[PDB]
């Protein structure tokens, strides 16, 4: 297994148990401001948002 | 409909739509709202965009249009319009080249409780991504993002009505059949503000196309 | 609405949505402009029209709509119909089909310190002229000009807005995670330029546009 | 501005005008009197079986309150109010086939010190004119406008043809006036008749 | 006529045009609707979609506004702007391009008794699931639904409205001498339900 | 009637082929008449 | 702004848009008419019409809008709604299928003088005689006459602001090279009225067709 962080933006932190092998940060911003989404795994994600996949327990943020 | 009559008079003689119904400023309008689709128009692959006919339908509590029955008559549940009213500012974010809110200002059905049902009617045009690689074989998930377009979720909070659009008065299309449906509350968080969500809710339709005419005229 | 009742009743008693907000007629209202892409609906050829829908954001102050929290109970920002607030009348001018203005008159926020925004949706046919000597596999240079419909330059004046690092975004902005591409067109630059034009007469008001 | 806005001042405030209320008694009929000039002949969609017609609509009718003496005026012999302010008879295209059934321009009325009051809004009508195709493309149609009141009937109003003069004498107009000088022959189709009737 | 203005005036002193008519709580207001059918205008198969141009006949009964002929100049009818009585908020139902009202504003024919007669103008898109089997010697079962869209069977109650012949119709009205016949079209039965 | 005409006159590929070009012509005629559902077919398109 | 305020209070209150703003009722409104030409839209050939964009400027003084800036703070010029205000009412007389009259009412700039400008937009869609015996080397003269409808040269005087449409923001257009442009001003007396003129503007455009796509495609 392994822990990851999977808080949204600026919130309290909070993790989750995932049987993946990699924890992601994925950041992108819109008209309002940005939108930070954590979880595990390393998805496909659209151009321009920005990605950070990390291979080791509790290092989104 | 004298006591009716006194009853509307007395209900709009201080009354305010601008600021919301709530008797303190820090608690949030609470709103239900349900999707009910009437009728898939047209599907356009091209422009990529999904025609419906759709009830919107909103509940919410004014808190300062209540009374008591006893002092009208025994009137309890009263019809008003509801362009005189504050109501939310629900707006199609996905909207493609139609309207982004309702223009359709329907009547507001009024209960002693303060209690509002307002089901206007709509049609969307909503933007949706459209995969053409299976045609006309095809399987297209397009789905209708709502919310209020200027209240964030610590001053009106939008609750679904039901997990499900309402498909009991659809129409059946020629062209597809909607194999599931499904409706979705969800929560944004910016990183500026910690403390006020923004909610929508997408409903989303998955439909398959019919393909007998293009196998018949083209295959 | 114990107290938004109070301050909605506190600035819009004595209020005139018909002028601008500036102590001064020599002023200038300062507006913050900011332009999100939503959708590229269409590219005719034929009709030479680019079809797009657009989110306007569009920041300034209002002194006379100024308050503080602490005196109505703590009311940071009060959400007010576009029609009881005077308006920078922003419009499309190159458009072609005669819609000038916005699709939806969403409600403007009044915040703590006079400071004003408004966010309406639009829906605008603009004139594109179509390079066609290499159709089908053009590129084309698409415009899209605003600027005030009744206000010149020394009235109203335009600045583009800022992200969270203070960069000044000169561009059309776009969500990136809820943006669908066009089945035909593809967005490669979206810069933006705020122009300032000599007057209709020499030494009087110039004029200005993004 | 002095004496029209005094003649308004008395029209509108000092007699009460009321707008509502058709001037004549209950039991009296109002005279109409319609004239129709042809601007232009736009199209004929034969799929579509529309006439589209650029048409200026001349309503002529009496309004005893709306009269003065110009004497008391400083002269004054024509007044122009919006069509908002009178009452008008509401004349409609009934033969209409999109739904458009009033008049495009809301125009100004010209009331005189007779209490005659004139009114030529110009309109844009889609009209359903049938189509024979047993002669095409040699074929000719028959299209017509027909012009009533929706909000009246014959009890509260009459409908007519204008009367013109020459030489002091009188005659229905029973025709479409077209301007000989301004108007321009539609690229396909030639007008043969152009008749009117009540 | 000053009589008409003073009885428009005793009439509409107290009234309100946005509540029903219900001189008790309970009572209901029994809507006359029937329809006459002046242009079959087109039945469009790539939309689905049947045109028509129609006159609406709506008669129910405000019993705010009555009154005794004989105190007003004998006046016992009324020809009143339809924007300044209470309507029923009756709809098409099954149109297809979002456009549920009449096409224009027409007066309201009010007699002395409180019966209300109003026969506004409609051009209508209404729905109808085109059978293709038999095309183009294809027949189609094409439906116009008019209903109150807000009011609810206790509040509102609908009727078949009869034609000018004093027996209880159950069809669509066509004027056998002003109607021109689709030239694509033959209307074989018309009923209404 | 191509099986009326001879094979030594070397037209019958000239006239059945070119009945097909024609009745694809009509085809396009058609094109922009028809529903476009696919709950059934029309009896025209069958006959097509 | 407080003596904007102050000035728009009294400017309009005993105004009355239905009267000409005049002095004296016996002399007639001085009105300056200039068209500016945006975009040639479309020339279509069959139905003899030309969309066009344009911008419809109009300068006139109102007697009643006058003020002396000193009492004012020193405020010189306003800008006010065009609805509450009287205007000449301009018609396109040659209108194929458009509009009329202006249906775009924009604010107006009024200055302490009493000088109003209003410039509108209008989509003018207008009838052209169009000869098409040298298509597709053709040329066409199309003109948009325009007038007071419903105001006599007696009443309304209507001056063209320049001999020649104003071209310095004309789009250029693809299809057609705007050749020649001017204005004209015409009186026309009726033998029943000697004393009042019926005035109007036509403004022709001399347009030769760029024949290139037609040369390529069908010749
Ligand atoms: C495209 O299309 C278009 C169309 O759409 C076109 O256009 C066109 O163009 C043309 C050109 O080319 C044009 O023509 C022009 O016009 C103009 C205008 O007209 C108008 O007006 C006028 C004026 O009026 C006024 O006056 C008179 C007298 O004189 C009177 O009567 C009136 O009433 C008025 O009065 C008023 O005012 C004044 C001022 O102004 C004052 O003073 C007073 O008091 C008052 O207030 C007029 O006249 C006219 O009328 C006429 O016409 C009509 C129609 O139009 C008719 O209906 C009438 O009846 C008349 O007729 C008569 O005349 C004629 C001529 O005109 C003849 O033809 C006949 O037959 C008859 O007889 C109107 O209304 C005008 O003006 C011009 O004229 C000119 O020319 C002629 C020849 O052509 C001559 O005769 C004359 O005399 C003149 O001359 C002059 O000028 C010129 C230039 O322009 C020069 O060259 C010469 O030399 C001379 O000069 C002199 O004089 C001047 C003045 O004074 C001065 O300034 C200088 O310095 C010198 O001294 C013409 O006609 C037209 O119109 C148009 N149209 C429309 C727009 O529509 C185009 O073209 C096309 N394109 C292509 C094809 O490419
Ligand atoms: C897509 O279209 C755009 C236009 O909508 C293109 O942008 C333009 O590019 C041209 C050059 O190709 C620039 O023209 C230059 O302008 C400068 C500055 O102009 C000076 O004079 C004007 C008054 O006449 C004044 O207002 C200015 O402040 C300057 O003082 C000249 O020095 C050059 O000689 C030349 O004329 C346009 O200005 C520019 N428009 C802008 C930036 O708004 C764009 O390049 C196109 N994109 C492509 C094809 O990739
Ligand atoms: C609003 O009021 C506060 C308190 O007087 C003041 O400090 C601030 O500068 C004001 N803001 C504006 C826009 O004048
Ligand atoms: C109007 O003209 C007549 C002509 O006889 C004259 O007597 C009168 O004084 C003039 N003025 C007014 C105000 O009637």
């Amino acid at each position: 297994s392994m822990i990851c962080y999977n808080q949204q933006s600026s919130q309290p932190p909070t993790t989750k148990t995932c049987s993946e092998t990699s924890c992601y940060k994925k950041t992108w911003r819109d008209h309002r401001g940005t939108i930070i989404e954590r979880g595990c795994g390393c998805p496909k994600v659209k151009p321009g948002i920005k990605l950070h996949c990390c291979r080791t327990d509790k290092c989104n943020n | 409909s004298e006591h009716e009559t006194r009853l509307v008079a007395k209900l709009f003689e201080d009354y305010n739509s601008v600021v919301r119904p709530v008797e303190d400023h820090r608690q949030a309008v609470e709103v239900t709202v349900g999707l009910q689709l009437i009728q898939l128009i047209n599907v356009d692959e091209v422009n990529q965009i999904v025609t419906t006919n759709v009830r919107l339908k909103q509940q919410w509590v004014d808190y300062n249009l209540k009374w008591n029955p006893d002092d009208y008559g025994g009137v309890k549940k009263i019809h008003i319009p509801s362009e005189k009213i504050w109501r939310p500012d629900l707006v199609l974010y996905n909207n493609a080249d139609g309207d982004f809110a309702i223009v359709k200002f329907t009547k507001v059905l009024l209960d002693y409780t303060g209690h509002i049902t307002w089901t206007p009617p709509a049609i969307f045009k909503s933007y949706c991504e459209i995969i053409v690689t299976h045609f006309p074989f095809d399987e297209q998930n397009c789905s209708m993002k709502l919310g209020t377009w200027t209240y964030d979720g610590s001053v009106v909070v939008i609750n679904p009505e039901s997990d499900q659009p309402d498909l009991s008065n659809f129409m059946e299309s020629g062209e597809w059949v909607i194999k599931e449906s499904r409706g979705w509350k969800h929560w944004v968080f910016y990183a500026c503000c910690p403390s006020t969500p923004y909610l929508d809710i997408t409903y989303h339709f998955v439909m398959q196309r019919l393909p007998l005419y293009f196998i018949v005229n083209v295959i | 609405k114990n107290e938004e009742l109070r301050l909605y009743h506190y600035l819009f008693d004595t209020y005139d949505p018909g002028r601008r907000p500036v102590q001064e007629p020599e002023d200038t209202v300062t507006i913050s402009l900011k332009v999100t892409l939503t959708n590229l609906i269409s590219l005719n050829e034929k009709e030479e029209t680019l079809t797009t829908s657009v989110w306007i954001g569009i920041d300034w102050q209002d002194y006379r709509l100024n308050y503080s929290k602490g005196d109505f109970g703590g009311v940071e920002t009060l959400r007010v119909p576009s029609e009881l607030v005077w308006l920078p009348e922003i419009v499309l001018e190159n458009n072609i089909d005669g819609q000038f203005g916005v699709a939806y008159e969403a409600n403007v926020l009044v915040s703590e310190g006079g400071y004003l925004s408004w966010l309406p949706p639009a829906i605008y046919r603009s004139t594109c002229a179509v390079e066609v000597t290499y159709f089908p596999f053009d590129w084309q240079n698409c415009s899209l000009v605003f600027r005030s419909q009744t206000y010149n330059a020394e009235e109203v004046e335009f600045v583009f807005a800022v992200d969270d690092e203070g960069k000044t975004i000169s561009k059309i902005d776009i969500d990136t995670e809820a943006y669908t591409e066009n089945g035909e067109w593809a967005i490669d630059f979206c810069p933006g330029v705020i122009r300032r034009h000599d007057g209709d007469s020499a030494g009087g008001p110039g004029e200005t546009d993004v | 501005l002095n004496e029209e806005e005094r003649l308004i001042r008395h029209l509108f405030e000092e007699k009460a005008y009321n707008k509502e209320l058709r001037p004549a008694a209950h039991k009296e009929s109002v005279e109409i009197s319609l004239a129709l000039t042809l601007s232009n002949l736009i199209s004929l969609k034969e799929v579509e079986e529309t006439l589209t017609t650029n048409v200026w609509i001349e309503q002529g009718w009496t309004d005893s309150r709306l009269q003065w003496d110009a004497e008391d005026f400083g002269n004054i012999s024509v007044l122009r109010l919006p069509a908002d302010m009178v009452w008008l008879p509401e004349i409609v295209l009934e033969n209409n086939n999109d739904g458009s059934f009033q008049i495009s321009y809301s125009c100004n009325v010209l009331i005189y010190p007779s209490g005659s009051v004139y009114w030529l809004p110009p309109a844009i009508f889609r009209s359903s004119c049938p189509i024979s195709v047993t002669y095409f493309p040699f074929d000719w149609q028959n299209c017509s406008l027909k012009f009533s009141s929706l909000k009246y009937t014959t009890k509260e109003i009459t409908l007519s043809l204008k009367q013109a003069e020459e030489d002091g004498r009188s005659y229905p107009v029973e025709w479409i006036i077209i301007d000989p000088e301004g108007f321009t022959e539609n690229g396909e189709w030639e007008i043969v008749h152009r008749p009117a009737r009540v | 006529s000053e009589a008409e203005g003073r009885l428009r005036e005793k009439l509409f002193s107290g009234y309100d045009s946005t509540v029903r008519p219900a001189r008790e709580v309970g009572d209901r207001v029994w809507v006359s609707i029937g329809l006459t059918l002046a242009q079959l205008i087109s039945l469009n198969e790539k939309d689905e979609e049947m045109s028509t141009k129609v006159y609406l006949d709506l008669e129910w009964t405000d019993y705010r506004l009555s009154w005794d002929p004989e105190e007003h100049e004998g006046i016992d009818s009324l020809r009143i702007s339809a924007e300044s009585v209470w309507l029923p908020d009756v709809v098409l139902l099954n149109n297809n391009d979002g456009n549920f009202d009449v096409a224009l504003d027409i007066n309201v024919v009010v007699s002395s008794d409180g019966s209300m007669r109003w026969q506004p103008p409609g051009i209508y898109r209404s729905s109808c699931s085109i059978q293709v089997t038999y095309f183009p010697f294809d027949w189609q079962n094409c439906t116009m639904v008019f209903s109150s869209y807000s009011y609810d069977s206790s509040e509102v109650s609908l009727q078949t409205g009869l034609s000018p012949e004093g027996q209880e119709r159950q069809e669509v009205y066509i004027h056998e001498g002003t109607f021109i016949e689709n030239g694509q079209w033959e209307i074989i039965h018309k009923p209404s339900r | 009637f191509v099986f009326y005409l001879p094979p030594d006159a070397g037209e019958k590929m000239g006239l059945s082929i070119f009945a097909l070009l024609t009745l694809t012509v009509f085809l396009l005629l058609l094109a922009d008449k028809v529903p476009e559902t696919s709950l059934s077919v029309p009896i025209i398109i069958k006959y097509l």
